[PDB]
């Protein structure tokens, strides 16, 4: 458990010099003790596979995750939460590589497992819905997409905080779906909603004193890492609309917040 | 978290009712709000969704064009205008912070 937390810790810092050998060594050490087909081998493989994915070693990552999937199916059951977790990792990997059709069943299997085990209103079920919706969106299957995103947003808002990062992540993902469809106004709304609860977290309820960056942007026109992107998004949208003084406002406010869409997958 | 439903009653097919949902114990204007229902021997069903503002509203296929979700963030109240009622709609109505009624109150009875 401690060994796993340390591997995760170096991987967070992107310090792959340390992360990989330790992992390769724990894998070697574990195989000697209990053989290859063991839950702990699958755990270290899963961690390593994700390090390879962050290094853009996609082929190697896919191999480890399948190997890890095979073991977990063998040692824990075909419908175990750990299996769902590994499928959600393959689906994310295929999706980020544009193999949406291949990812789609993996994501659906994980969802069926997660629902059965964790219950239909669990944040992990929501995480999954967001990935399914975004995977389907990239295939133009918009019919279910909006439903899944709202079901996931409902879960993340009730079960987690309204200031939880997943809430803003799911909102940007649904906004991207709206953008594909030409629903620019509906996306503009979600960007504004995200940027409002963000301001209200720093300097309370919006009145004539505490107005968010976008209200100032619209005024100029007339005359968290998940927030910096939303600022780049609404700035891009205002620019798309030909509202350049409002665009420059947010574009400058994005550069400040850092010190066109991005598909946020949840793992 | 407190959610209290009201606005139910008996009406004739094609009739109208307005559901109210008072809230306290949470930042209401920082939440999306959901309307759910439950017919006697049937399972709990999602009816409507509303954003933090009023800009984004969603409805179950069967209620579309007949129902309208609204909210008064200052009054901390959620509303559901139920016009042109059908007996399919006759159920128990609850307001929640998600589909499948999490944090739902005692609800309000709607008869057709």
């Amino acid at each position: 458990r401690t060994l796993h937390n340390l591997v995760i810790q170096y991987a967070s810092q992107g310090r792959y010099e340390v992360a990989v050998p330790l992992c390769k060594q724990a894998l070697e050490d574990l195989e000697k003790t209990s053989g290859h087909d063991h839950p702990d081998v699958a755990t270290m493989l899963n961690i390593l596979a994700l390090v390879y994915r962050d290094q853009n070693k996609y082929k190697d990552a896919a191999n480890l995750l399948n190997d890890a999937l095979a073991i977990r199916e063998k040692t824990l059951g075909r419908d175990h939460p750990a299996v769902a977790a590994t499928l959600n990792n393959l689906a994310v990997l295929y999706g980020k590589r544009g193999k949406y059709k291949e990812a789609e069943p993996l994501c659906k299997r994980a969802l069926e497992i997660r629902e059965k085990v964790l219950g239909k209103d669990h944040p992990d079920v929501a995480k999954q819905l967001n990935n399914l919706a975004l995977l389907c969106q990239n295939q133009g299957k918009y019919e279910e997409v909006e439903y899944y995103y709202q079901r996931a947003l409902g879960i993340y808002q009730t079960k987690l905080g309204p200031d939880d990062p997943n809430v803003a992540k799911t909102k940007n993902n649904l906004a991207s779906c709206y953008l594909k469809q030409g629903k620019f106004k509906q996306a503009e709304t979600l960007y504004k909603e995200i940027l409002t609860r963000a301001h209200e977290r720093e300097f309370g309820s919006v009145d004539d004193e505490n107005k968010p960056i976008w209200m100032h942007a619209e005024e100029r026109e007339e005359c968290s890492p998940t927030v910096t992107t939303t600022l780049k998004n609404l700035g891009a949208l205002y620019r798309r609309q030909g509202k350049f003084e409002a665009a420059e406002t947010l574009e400058e406010a994005a550069m400040r917040s850092r010190k066109p869409t991005e598909d946020i997958y949840l793992e | 978290v407190q959610l209290q439903e009201s606005g139910g009653g008996l009406v004739q097919p094609g009739g109208s009712l307005r559901l109210s949902c008072a809230a306290s114990g949470f930042a209401f204007s920082s939440y999306w709000m959901y309307w759910v229902r439950q017919a006697p021997e049937k399972g709990l069903e999602w009816v409507s969704t509303i954003n933090t503002g009023g800009g984004i509203t969603y409805y179950k296929d069967s209620v579309k064009g007949r129902f309208t979700v609204s909210r008064d963030n200052a009054k901390n109240t959620l509303y559901l205008q139920m016009n042109s009622l059908k007996p399919e709609d006759a159920a128990q109505y609850y307001c929640a912070t998600d589909m499948s009624g999490t944090y739902r109150g005692q609800g309000t009875q709607v008869t057709v």
